[PDB]
RNA sequence: GUUAUCAUGAGGUAGAGCGACUGAUUGGAUGUCCAGAUAAACUCCGAAUGCAUGAUA
RNA sequence: GAGUGUAAUGGCACAAGGGUGCUUGACUGGGAGACAAACAAGUCGCACAGGUAGGAAACUAGAGCAUAGUGAUCCGGUGG
RNA sequence: AGGUGGUUAUAACGUUGGGGAUCCACCUCUUCCCAUCCGAACAGAGAAGUUAAGCCCAACGGUGCCGAUGGUACUGCGUAGUGGGAGAGUAGGACGCCGCCG
């Protein structure tokens, strides 16, 4: 709850005023903060997948599950039984708190960040090392938002902190 | 000089047995299929290989419907 | 690997398959016992 | 040689040409063309055969259509070898055709050179044909 | 939300730059005047050069 | 452009009556389009030789006797596969309400530059137009004098008057 | 995918097997967000036999034993028992079996 | 029992088609598009006959 | 345009495809009526009595999406 | 502005606008019934807020869908006649039509 009362005492009341919306529902929201990683090293060597986590629990504060295959690749040794994935879905206050916790002291310990969204608003980060938390093979970061272009979610994406650049 | 084939089995007798306007008593076999190509409606069941058989006695209708899809029942009166 | 089976306890009986190397432990199901006219349980023999 | 790259089977029973053709019975890319009276198998090197003669006529100005492609297995038995046994030796392919269908198609010379052109290719195919123009086309401009 | 599975420690504490309560699982060794738990961090969002 | 064109009265239909037609140099023929049914009607192969075996395009001024007096556009022509005879004909009636899609010759009226050797090429012969049937002209004029190198004139590269390029725009026209 | 297709997907399956006649009507549910309702229903007629709501008569699940209750009532005097409950894409939970539970504590075997 | 007529029913052949699938395939502009075209083991389509049932002659 | 252990074909969205909770109906006594058919054989299916499993209930369950995975009689073995 | 049926999309899909009396909805929170890594779904507890979106209404031939008449292919009988008659394409049609309850 520290970027919670930021984002609807204040940044809220600012993005109606420039988008000019008839409402308040038509402001873009980020709803979930998804994190992932492949582990394709697993596929032989599968003691580093419970060690994942381990690490990736620690971090959000929430629990985490093991990602299963989908495709028949021998390039990569892949039948469709083997995990080599670890998820988390952070979700509401969850996700409020854990924001903090990245924006302040995660890009502050790198050693700023891209600017290119899929194209419908939602902006993901694949930063290479892990240690770049408190709490610690990289892992993916999305934020999923509730805004239509690049236009508005760059809007709720700023306001945030996220350094971004130019 | 040889041929590698020369196989073949048996022909199942598969097809439409009881015709939409003939009378049919209860057990009646109606259509022997694989799959339903035949679909069972009201008053007609439908066994392991997808026979469709008469549970009560009366007229064979067929009736098609959406997707072109065929419904096989039994008016009773 | 797949062998007969014979559930048991005139007697009552079942006769069944299963994968001998798959399911190796003997086979425990209960069943209706005509004799007692109830459920009792069958193992295999 | 004109076959397909691939098939799917090896072998195919020999049908039954019928009737006209309805399609390809109409001039679509050049202005005259040749098209067959009769029913007949024809074969890949019968093609080759007519094409370079039509192709060597009109000196280099000019395009040329081949308007069917011979996709149809044929198979031949051999001398000493009796009936039965089984579909015999390979032997490439055909395309079969019937009366109005057109085989070959030229467009950029004048009418006196595509006629005479078309005459040659004609010569090498066993089925005897006819000359057409597009009724579209002008005398007064070529 | 599900009892059981969800690790504890998850409790609130502020950080140093070198103060904002945060919560978090990591409970470095430290007390302050509640909100006692505490972590000492290097130079935060507020001290990077070119975050800020 | 204009073309006269007149026709007796049809009556039977089927093929006993289309074979007995044709046994006299005849040709069926029908005309529909907008309001009313169409039209059955006889016309034969001298009346239509100069409409059809022609470069030019024109629109038809069509007098089908017992019937009445209509305009039309010629829009289907049926061959005999191996005779390469016309068997049948459909004219579409054309009227001042509405525009219509038809095909009109365009014609390379001198040649870029030098050019780049005996190139000159018309590649596209005709081009669909849809406007009123008073606002299609009988050919498609276009002047040549720019970019003698290797160089095509596209179709949606083209403004000619109140008519509309329906001629699968991004194409090319001519080139070299 | 969007809180309805599932619905009518759900819908779809509970309908394969139970529709209404003159004898054992079907009883269907629908639940809004505040109200909740009922219908007594003859698919081979097409019409409604009885009805009731709480849009014009506790928390929600206090409140559908009284929809539970009256549906019953207009069954009684019309002469219906023994209807037959369609889930109407509803899990059978909440108030949608407190709405079960009276329908059959009063005179039908639903 | 047969044949005819009427009523009712289920078809996937001939033909056709191919941006309706699979396989094959021609020329252009350039995976996108504009034309052209193929099949026993292709089908978005689809007859004539034949077949089954009832009634009358 | 995937899948359905296994060839091909037909079928499958309320999925017959993918998950879980509980279970043994892969039941005892059965075969109105049909398909198919030289015979021998083969196929689909009751009504209800007894006792169960799942379900709030209605209801479903006498093995498996279907169609291959087989061998008469004689002569012996085992359990009642 | 809702619920639930019948009719094989001429019914669908889509596009552009309008809608907040009351309804439908989004919406707020997880102590309880219940649920998943997550109250996202499912479930419970409310009316603090909005028509922005679903939803309904108007207009649109845009994608799909339906589709003539004529001619042709094919074909039963028969040795040119006598009967049946496609598919494709073209004119066009179509932005549903009907019941019950509140
Ligand atoms: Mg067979
Ligand atoms: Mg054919
Ligand atoms: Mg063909
Ligand atoms: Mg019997
Ligand atoms: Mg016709
Ligand atoms: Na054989
Ligand atoms: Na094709
Ligand atoms: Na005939
Ligand atoms: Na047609």
């Amino acid at each position: 709850a520290n970027l919670k009362k930021d984002y609807q005492e204040r940044i809220v009341p600012a993005l109606m005023k420039q988008f000019g919306y008839t409402s308040v529902m038509q402001v873009p929201v980020l709803k979930k903060i998804v994190i992932n990683q492949g582990l394709g090293m697993a596929t032989g060597d599968k003691k580093i997948i419970d060690v994942a986590v381990s690490e990736l629990t620690a971090i959000t504060g929430q629990k985490a599950v093991p990602t299963v295959s989908k495709k028949d690749i021998s390039n990569f040794k892949l039948r469709k039984k083997m995990p080599i994935g670890v998820m988390v879905t952070l979700r509401r206050e969850q996700m409020y708190e854990f924001l903090e916790r990245l924006v302040r002291i995660a890009l502050p310990r790198i050693r700023g960040i891209e600017s290119k969204l899929d194209g419908r608003g939602n902006y993901t980060l694949g930063i290479n090392e892990q240690i770049i938390f408190p709490e610690i093979l990289g892992m993916n970061i999305t934020f999923v938002t509730s805004a239509q272009s690049d236009e508005e979610g760059y809007a709720l994406l700023k306001e945030f902190g996220l350094p971004f650049k130019n | 000089g040889s041929s590698k084939n020369g196989r073949e089995s048996e022909s199942k007798r598969l097809g439409v047995k009881v015709y939409g306007g003939e009378m049919a008593k209860a057990g009646n076999i109606l259509v022997r299929q694989r799959g339903t190509v035949h679909h069972p409606g009201e008053n007609v069941g439908i066994g392991k290989d997808h026979t469709l058989y008469a549970l009560k006695s009366g007229v064979v209708v067929f009736t098609r419907k959406k997707n072109d899809r065929s419904y096989v029942s039994i008016k009773t009166e | 690997l797949e062998c007969t089976e014979h559930k048991e306890s005139g007697i009552s009986r079942y006769i069944t398959t299963k994968n001998r190397k798959n399911t190796t432990q003997r086979l425990e199901l209960k069943k209706y016992n005509p004799i007692l006219r109830r459920m009792t349980l069958h193992k295999e023999i | 040689m004109l076959q397909p790259k691939k098939t799917k089977f090896r072998r195919q029973q020999k049908g039954r040409m019928k009737g006209f053709a309805q399609r390809g019975n109409q001039l679509s890319f050049g202005s005259f063309g040749i098209k067959s009276l009769q029913s007949k198998w024809i074969t890949g090197r019968q093609i080759e055969a007519a094409r370079i003669a039509v192709t060597r006529y009109m000196q280099r100005q000019g395009q040329v259509w081949v308007r069917i492609f011979p996709d149809k297995p044929i198979t031949k038995k051999g001398e000493g070898v009796r009936m039965g046994k089984g579909k015999g030796a390979p032997e490439g392919f055909v395309a079969p055709i019937t009366p109005g269908r057109i085989i070959f198609e030229v467009e950029g010379v004048p009418y006196e050179i595509a006629k005479e052109a078309l005459r040659l290719a004609a010569q090498k195919l066993p089925v005897t044909t006819k000359f057409v123009v597009r009724h579209d086309y002008d005398i007064q401009n070529q | 939300m599900k009892k059981g599975i969800h690790p504890e420690n998850y409790r609130p504490v502020v950080f140093k730059d070198m103060i904002f309560i945060t919560r978090s699982t990591m409970e470095a060794k430290e007390t302050i005047e509640v909100t006692y738990p505490l972590i000492k961090v290097e130079i935060s969002n507020t001290s990077h050069p070119f975050f800020t | 452009k204009t073309f006269q064109l007149t026709g007796t009265p049809r009556a039977e239909f089927g093929k006993k009556a289309a074979k007995a037609i044709r046994k006299e140099d005849q040709i069926p023929a029908v005309l529909y389009g907008g309001k009313g049914e169409g039209v059955n009607f006889i016309v034969s192969q001298d009346a239509v030789r100069n409409l059809i075996y022609s470069p030019e395009i024109f629109l038809v001024e069509l007098t089908v006797e017992g019937s009445g007096s209509y305009k039309a556009i010629l829009k289907e022509i049926q061959f005999h596969p191996v005779t390469d005879r016309i068997i049948h004909i459909d004219f579409l009636q054309v009227t001042d309400e509405k525009p219509v899609v038809m095909e009109v010759p365009v014609v390379l009226t001198h040649a870029e530059g030098v050019k780049a050797g005996g190139k000159l090429s018309l590649e596209m012969r005709k081009l669909k137009v849809k406007a009123l049937y008073s606002e299609i002209p009988e050919k498609l004029d276009i002047d040549v004098s720019d970019l003698q190198l290797g160089k095509t004139i596209q179709v949606g590269e083209l403004h000619f008057e109140g008519l509309t390029l329906m001629n699968a725009k991004n194409a090319v026209v001519c080139a070299v | 995918v969007t809180k309805e297709q599932r619905r009518q997907k759900i819908k779809a399956r509970v309908r394969g097997k139970i529709s209404g006649t003159q004898e054992k009507p079907r009883l269907t549910v629908f639940r809004s967000n505040k109200q909740i309702y009922a219908q007594l229903i003859d698919d081979i007629a097409g019409r409604t036999l009885a009805s009731a709501s709480s849009l014009k008569l506790g928390s929600k699940k206090e409140i559908a034993a009284k929809v539970g209750d009256e549906i019953a009532k207009a069954a009684t005097e019309a002469g219906i028992s023994t209807v037959v409950f369609d889930r109407n894409g509803y899990l059978f939970h909440g108030r949608i079996k407190e709405l079960a539970d009276a329908a059959r504590k009063g005179g039908l075997k639903f």
